[PDB]
RNA sequence: AUUCCGGUUGAUCCUGCCGGAGGCCACUGCUAUGGGGGUCCGACUAAGCCAUGCGAGUCAUGGGGCGCGCGCGCGCACCGGCGGACGGCUCAGUAACACGUCGGUAACCUACCCUCGGGAGGGGGAUAACCCCGGGAAACUGGGGCUAAUCCCCCAUAGGCCUGAGGUACUGGAAGGUCCUCAGGCCGAAAGGGGCAUGCCCGCCCGAGGAUGGGCCGGCGGCCGAUUAGGUAGUUGGUGGGGUAACGGCCCACCAAGCCGAAGAUCGGUACGGGCCAUGAGAGUGGGAGCCCGGAGAUGGACACUGAGACACGGGUCCAGGCCCUACGGGGCGCAGCAGGCGCGAAACCUCCGCAAUGCGGGCAACCGCGACGGGGGGACCCCCAGUGCCGUGGCAGCCACGGCUUUUCCGGAGUGUAAAAAGCUCCGGGAAUAAGGGCUGGGCAAGGCCGGUGGCAGCCGCCGCGGUAAUACCGGCGGCCCGAGUGGUGGCCGCUAUUAUUGGGCCUAAAGCGUCCGUAGCCGGGCCCGUAAGUCCCUGGCGAAAUCCCACGGCUCAACCGUGGGGCUUGCUGG
């Protein structure tokens, strides 16, 4: 019986999110607790070493990491257990390399090469607020940060809102609300990677999320989660998708 | 619950001594140079699974249908069972003669490269048969519709050379 | 025999240069590791130390073998990064 | 292949059962050349007992100190820190919110990890190693002296928790929640340490949130038994409190008389649950050892300490039952971990090599460790591809003589391969030589009306039936047929079986209508009109892990196998 919590992870029960092999061997890496989930998320080292081939075993990759060879959101990173996850932005200076981090159609997560310039800068999603000590405003984001804001300017931000920032230094620009003709992005669900704009809201009692319905520049429309359906651009898009 | 195991590829016949069975795979065995039973069956029952999906297909509505529909059909242009322009209804006029035409060891009698079939048998088996380029030592390998122009000998072996004893007693027959 | 590059590609971060490389011996055995690094280093200018091969394979009936090699800036990143088995087995080192 | 054949009569048509003929699993007789792939091998009886060796460690960049060489460098142990609660084995118990699926916690905890906002002030102490002296058969262990810390303690400040009165800034579908102000009180942090260097690396404490992992609740769903019919007494609820991380008869005090049940309670039997598997044309029947997810247990049973987490397989205490060492005063152990052994049985392997790959813990890192994992050894475990010769002339009816050829396989060797090997792959030399059996031979059912022996004896035989002196049915010889590195025997499941029948059976005479009536639940119910929209139908959102199943393409010679993609499976739940 099990006294405690879990550090392994086989390969067969590893997430669908992954381009792995699975019946090649019994062990894979078990990522740590972070920023993002588990089902939106994935390793350094299968990124170091599957997707790009800088390495062939884990021995290799470790020791570029720990060399600093390689960031994420403009930050140094030497453990090869951290999840990297969506909209998030893999950087090598030594190659000129700049990464995009998203999914599929599919439902599985790639890498979209972009520009120097597009790196700096990353989206977040206001998922929920908090009134802190001292009187302060606490957002709390879609990759489990925090920003700090003060109270005069409450009213600016909400629940759904997206917010632009300079990754490393953090600072604010180019709020993007949610309305009814702004450009969306849905994360997950069976329309994933899908693209248009927003054309209604529902609502419904008793604990049930909230819908969306989004047309996409053919003409068809789709209707999902208002927690799926991130918000990009006002009528065309701030990144590379 | 139970895992997986590896099942057979062939079937056996539901009795096992009637007449007209025995005598009908009798012939065939026989013109056709064969070891067992079982590569009869197996072959048979290669024809039996495409007999199958095209029962099932035919009249099926949807869009997966049409795709293996079409699956089907390129695949057996490939192998160099049907024609181009074919249809779902030429796969029951099928015969396992066909499939049994579709192999090394026939192809390599009808073309002229063995006096007999057992005599393409060794050959295959002893590694003197090049296919586009490849050794292949299996018999039964159901050659494609583009490599059965580039079936030769292979260059190390001495039936490549055109005044081999063997080579000119096969040239003798055409 | 003849050795055929087939691609070449580079790593800056641990500092090599990858090449796979065919070998065509159509009558004679799978060749040795000796002879076919003095054909690479003759052909693509290179040093015959601060060069590795991981592997020479045969297939079923080819007379085409394949191969994987390295070759290092300097012979201390060799050292570091490679382990020491393929080393030995080149003889690069004595153990 | 949506199938039939033999058997009750002097002969016939029926019913109805027995047998044959197909597939999968376990044991087993005779026989056996070679490779590849794979989730195979003490599960069934004894969750019975275990000799030996291994299965969990790491940090010298936390601290003082000893030794060996030139303050520096190497090595050993000690204190200290993190880990040892994962992984690995098994199927006893359990008919249960244990499992599956949908939801919930506004009723809860969380060390390692991420983000943000803030802090590191002032003092004290001991004690291992080291030195002196030891005791005891051992296992273990005493006294004195000296010393350090990221060891221990104390003040302060932050902060944590309770309550009362107000304000309404936040989230949310909805505030016993968060924020602001005041008041009365209990508990109460920290290592600016280490390294490089003339600031950078690794780190300590508080708070708000997330992630990871768990605890608790609910609706639906899935065995047999009436030769088991009434059960329950903290039992069902309420008011007030205790206790828990947290809701709660979880427990306590007081007031009531309720709760379950023939749509089968209670009791008894068997049994880990599912994804899955076998079979069948399909409906359906049957099983759930091996791989994945969940649960439970570590000789039986009960109880506790340390820690973020245990009532803890390789840590503790006791009782019972077993065994071992002893200097007889006393001490120690439980393989359902890898191998190995005894015992039980019809029934299951080497006391091997390695941390190179995949992963875990520790560490700034380099790196060390791991019977997990990987790699070989033994085995008629399952699947794929092959071999035991070919050609021509002649004679017979597949064989023999003759003359040539090839080398899969065999014998020997060089490379590559491999952690090192082996095998496998490329090449060379020799040489048709190095390699077919098992069951059957009266009908069902394919194949002898041939020969010798036995003489109602001996024996055969799934069933029918042979054998009593010319035996096609026993035994053997010679011939022949089925399958073929396999072929036969015993037991179990599906099918055969429309002999369990929703699809789809039958009850005058073959098994089978209650002796006849009246009626409770339940099932079935006349015609038109209006309404609702619960069942039913269509469209769409969120879920039903992966492996397994079907198809096409591509990579190992093709294949088996692996990979990319497209579909189904998940017997369904839920929002519009």
């Amino acid at each position: 019986a099990r006294k405690g919590p879990k550090r392994h992870l086989k390969r067969l029960a590893a997430p669908t999110s992954w381009y792995i092999h699975r019946k090649a061997y019994k062990w894979a890496v078990r990522p740590s607790p972070g920023p993002h989930s588990m089902k939106t998320s994935i390793p350094l080292i299968y990124i170091v070493r599957d997707y790009l081939g800088y390495a062939k075993t884990a021995r290799e990759a470790r020791k570029i990491l720990n060399e600093g060879k390689i960031l994420v959101d403009g930050r140094v990173r030497k453990d090869y257990k951290f999840p990297v996850g969506i909209m998030d932005v893999v950087s090598i200076p030594e190659t000129g390399e700049h990464y995009r981090v998203l999914p599929n159609r599919i439902g599985k997560l790639i890498l979209h090469p972009i520009s120097e310039e597009e790196a700096k800068l990353k989206p977040f999603r206001i998922n929920n607020k908090r009134m802190v000590k001292g009187a302060k405003v606490q957002l709390n984001l879609h990759d489990g940060s925090n920003h700090l804001v003060s109270l005069a300017e409450k009213d600016a931000y909400k629940t759904s809102y997206t917010v632009i920032m300079q990754v490393p230094e953090r600072q604010i620009v180019k709020v993007l609300p949610f309305e009814v003709g702004a450009y969306v992005f849905v994360t997950q669900g069976k329309n994933v990677a899908r693209k248009g704009k927003i054309v209604e809201v529902r609502q419904f009692p008793m604990g049930w999320p909230d819908v969306v319905t989004i047309e996409d520049e053919n003409g068809e429309l789709f209707d999902t989660l208002k927690e799926y359906a991130f918000v990009i651009g006002k009528d065309k898009p701030e990144i590379s998708l | 619950g139970d895992p997986k195991r590896q099942r057979k590829k062939y079937e056996t016949p539901s009795h096992p001594w009637i007449k007209e069975r025995l005598d009908r795979e009798r012939v065939l065995k026989r013109n056709y140079a064969l070891k067992n039973k079982k590569e009869l069956w197996r072959h048979e029952t290669q024809l039996k699974e495409f007999r199958r999906r095209a029962r099932r297909l035919l009249a099926a509505r949807g869009k997966q249908a049409e795709i293996e529909r079409q699956q089907l059909l390129q695949r057996l242009y490939r192998l160099g069972l049907l024609p181009a322009d074919a249809v779902l209804d030429d796969v029951l006029s099928l015969t396992v003669e066909d499939v049994l035409e579709r192999r090394l060891q026939t192809i390599v009698y009808r073309k002229g490269l063995a006096r007999t079939m057992k005599q393409a048998r060794q050959l295959i088996v002893h590694g003197h048969i090049e296919v586009n380029g490849q050794v292949i030592r299996s018999p039964g390998y159901l050659v494609l519709r583009e490599e059965e122009d580039t079936i030769t000998y292979a260059k190390g072996s001495p039936f490549a050379k055109e005044g081999h004893p063997e080579r000119m007693v096969i040239e003798q027959a055409k | 025999m003849e050795i055929k590059v087939t691609e070449i590609r580079e790593n800056k971060l641990l500092g090599r240069k990858e090449i796979y490389f065919d070998v065509l011996h159509e009558g004679e055995p799978t060749p040795s590791r000796e002879a076919v690094k003095g054909k690479l280093v003759a052909m693509l200018d290179l040093d015959p130390n601060t060069t590795v091969i991981q592997y020479i394979r045969s297939y079923f009936g080819s007379n085409v073998s394949k191969g994987y090699a390295k070759a290092y800036e300097t012979r201390e990143r060799m050292l570091y990064i490679e382990p020491e088995y393929i080393l030995v087995r080149d003889g690069l080192v004595q153990k």
